[PDB]
């Protein structure tokens, strides 16, 4: 699977 | 900076033989991009395209293909455009490369 | 052995075009396995190797839910993205995300990475020590300081360091058929002359897998670079690669050069020449 989390940048 | 383009042949041609014709565009930037496999300077239609994926160096690349049948007079090319090109460019196949 | 699993993640806006597009393309090794893309006739995770055309729903919807989840992260950050520079919606912009583990010889876990590029160019990266974040610009400072103090390297690395591991493997399993079969090259010399005086001598590789390779030329045994070129490698469409090496050779010294082919499928290196 994909990282479950992606960055507010 | 500019597109990269490769033409060829999935299996080394072989006249009246079924085959499959590659247009490997990469090293672009941005995505958006106009790839087209011509037959005799015509835009053969129903062409498939690989997933939009990237390099280490964030320029993308794709895989365009298309069944075909080669014969010793018939041609075919690649028509690129994008953006960083002032004008579309073409890339003829060459069964030797 | 080395393997590795990688995924790499698009994100492009369209302005008065509704919601940007948003692509996941996955990764074993040089295998491409699985992908989204909420512009396809299904918005969805779907398979893109044999072996996951069986996986049941549950994983498809995790996975359908954790792309668009993260192209919905993506839109908010693309918006973010134009504030740090001082742009309007005239333009598209593209946000991208790659991250991926690799395994060492041991099938543990050796090196892990994560990033992210605002318009191409490298905008913020996860440290080596998978600990914190680094602005590679110092208009994504803010990004830095705010990853940083809310401890977000820490969820990226267990991930990396635990999930993708674990994940890794059972991609291997379930593809282990064909995931660890090394294809050689079908290796051989064409000849194709230029002049009277001179011909090009080219040294092809076909149908193999991984994409790694390595081809020289040698004249009279030494390496030999000098009026040399090699293409970049390319996929042949079919799940394997190919790759020529090409060497202006005067005529009737064809004989003195000598082509190498170094590959993990090939039981040892093979030497090549023009049969004229």
């Amino acid at each position: 699977v994909m990282a479950p989390r992606a960055l507010l940048l | 900076r500019t597109p990269k383009i490769q033409v060829y042949s999935r299996h080394p041609a072989e006249n009246g033989k079924s085959n499959f014709l590659n247009c490997y565009v990469s090293g672009f930037h941005p995505s958006d991009i106009e790839v087209d496999l011509l037959k005799n300077g015509e835009r053969i239609e129903k062409v498939e395209h690989s997933d939009l994926s990237f390099s280490k160096d964030w320029s993308f690349y794709l895989l365009y293909y298309t069944e075909f049948t080669p014969t010793e007079k018939d041609e075919y090319a690649c028509r690129v455009n994008h953006v960083t090109l002032s004008q579309p460019k073409i890339v003829k196949w060459d069964r030797d490369m | 052995g080395s393997h590795s699993l990688k995924y790499f993640h698009t994100s492009v806006s369209r302005p008065g075009r509704g919601e940007p597009r948003f692509i996941s393309v996955g990764y074993v090794d040089d295998t491409q396995f699985v992908r989204f893309d909420n512009d396809a006739a299904s918005p969805r995770m779907v398979p893109r190797a044999p072996w996951m055309e069986q996986e049941g729903s549950e994983y498809w919807d995790r996975e359908t839910r954790s792309a668009r989840d993260t192209a919905q992260i993506f839109r908010v950050n693309l918006r973010t993205l134009r504030g740090y520079y001082n742009q309007s919606e005239a333009g598209s912009h593209t946000l991208q995300w790659m991250h991926g583990c690799e395994l060492g010889p041991d099938r543990r876990f050796l090196r892990g990475y994560e990033q992210f590029a605002y318009d191409g160019k490298d905008y913020l990266t996860l440290n080596e020590d998978l600990r914190s974040w680094t602005a590679v610009d110092t208009a994504a400072q803010i990004s830095e300081q705010k990853s940083n103090d809310a401890s977000e390297a820490e969820h990226q690395r267990a991930y990396l360091e635990d999930t993708c591991v674990e994940w890794l493997h059972k991609y291997l399993e379930k593809g282990k058929e064909t995931l660890l079969h090394l294809e050689p090259p079908k290796t051989h010399v064409t000849h194709h002359p230029i002049s009277d005086h001179e011909a090009t001598l080219r040294c092809w590789a076909l149908g193999f897998y991984p994409a790694e390779i390595t081809l020289t030329w040698q004249q009279d045994g030494e390496g030999h670079t000098q009026d040399t070129e090699l293409v970049e490698t390319r996929p042949a469409g079919d799940g394997t690669f190919q790759k020529w090496a090409a060497v202006v050779v005067p005529s009737g010294e064809e004989q003195r050069y000598t082509c190498h082919v170094q590959h993990e499928g090939l039981p040892e290196p093979v030497t090549l020449r023009w049969k004229p």
